[PDB]
């Protein structure tokens, strides 16, 4: 009942056109600011109440950024390409300590992506669908959540058959990459606290206040 | 808390 | 191509007819032995390589038992039915320090597959999906699992909408459970390695072999 | 490694 797939397609069109660790923290708090900015090009997102827009981007940012830098990266070989325009390689990421959530990304992700072609609309309504998570503690109306995120995987199901009527088991696909962007994202999480506590690796002000408590 | 989210959300 | 949901209801019903931390880590040991015979009836996991079965068991054998015993539990109020017969109670877990996991595995998984009333077909394939997982490491040929894995999902579609031909979305909301169930999974594995750490609360042989490295 | 688990696939 109104989640067109187009709407969510503009939506992913207007917001995207030596510690390597330190440049992926850089780079994450820079998209903090336009993942609001995507969120709110998004069907109804900005009809629900404030505290629970909140609490659905508090509750996702970490998945959703993963997901945007790993897709942006299907053209490249062994690396990820920040929003920042800077490149991180296997190898980089490797002498920086950080090669085993690398690789997870790489493999997980990246190349399952690359693999099956995913496209900018199917990426944005598994991102839609990552935001609309009804599971989210707190929520005032979990029920609307719910409701907005099965408009969603309705109306990506529809585009897949359409666009993709060879591949039956396309949709079931896409959606099976989600328990592996669930893992990768903890894992993720687990880092930045770690550096957090560590201290060194600057950490901007948008990205430190994702790590407030809740 | 949560300053800087509540303002962007908002404007 | 030979997958058929028959048989993996077959598997489930085959296998299955004061501190609560200690009687959970009971179940759970006794568990592991029932999973391996529950593993053997799902057609084709015994004809993989005995090193890619070990891998598959190792890496989805946390998952494998939340999701089984959720199930059980849909006809319990407030509470977790145990393998043992024994009963856990949300203010006994609460009582003894568990209460954030337990209301997690009550409120994202127990809840939910009561209230879409989900049936012993549909999470002995949700289970399948899990085992057959092709991202799990080492893996000797991962598309092989990966081809296993989508017999499973097209079978379950299939099984939906003819089970169930007025909930068109009942086969993504089925799927969609499973990141939920990879994050519960992954926060019991932390508990278990902090019991183990700690020492006290008892841990049998087969449960403190799966937390053996890697 | 893994002696339990071999032992139950195996037989
Ligand atoms: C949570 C998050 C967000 C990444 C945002 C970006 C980089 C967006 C973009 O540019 O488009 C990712 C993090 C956080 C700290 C922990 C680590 C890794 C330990 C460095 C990573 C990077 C995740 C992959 C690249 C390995
Ligand atoms: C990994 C696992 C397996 C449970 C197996 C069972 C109990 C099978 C059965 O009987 O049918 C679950 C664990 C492990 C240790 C950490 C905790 C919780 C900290 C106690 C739990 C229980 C998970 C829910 C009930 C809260």
């Amino acid at each position: 009942e109104d989640m067109p797939v187009e709407r969510i397609l503009e939506a992913e069109l207007a917001v995207e056109p030596n510690d390597p660790v330190t440049n992926i923290c850089q780079a994450a708090d820079k998209q903090l600011f336009t993942l609001v900015e995507w969120a709110k090009r998004i069907p109804h997102f900005s009809e629900l109440p404030l505290d629970d827009q909140v609490i659905l981007l508090r509750a996702g940012w970490n998945e959703l950024l993963i997901a945007s830098f790993s897709h942006r990266s299907i053209a490249v070989k062994d690396g990820i390409l920040l929003a920042t325009g800077l490149h991180v390689h296997r190898n980089s990421a490797h002498s920086a300590g950080v090669g085993a959530i690398f690789d997870r990304v790489l493999t997980e992700l990246v190349s399952k992506m690359r693999d099956m072609q995913m496209d900018k609309t199917e990426l944005g309504c598994l991102r839609a669908i990552v935001l609309f998570n009804p599971d989210s503690k707190g929520l005032s109306n979990p029920a609307e959540v719910e409701a907005l995120r099965e408009k969603v995987y309705a109306s990506l199901e529809a585009y897949c058959k359409h666009k993709y009527p060879e591949q039956p088991g396309r949709f079931a696909k896409l959606l099976l990459r989600l328990p592996a962007l669930r893992s990768i994202g903890l894992k993720c999480l687990e880092h930045l606290f770690f550096f957090k506590l560590i201290g060194d690796t600057p950490i901007d002000t948008f990205l430190m206040e994702m790590l407030e408590a809740p | 808390k949560h300053k800087i989210l509540h303002r962007l959300l908002q404007d």
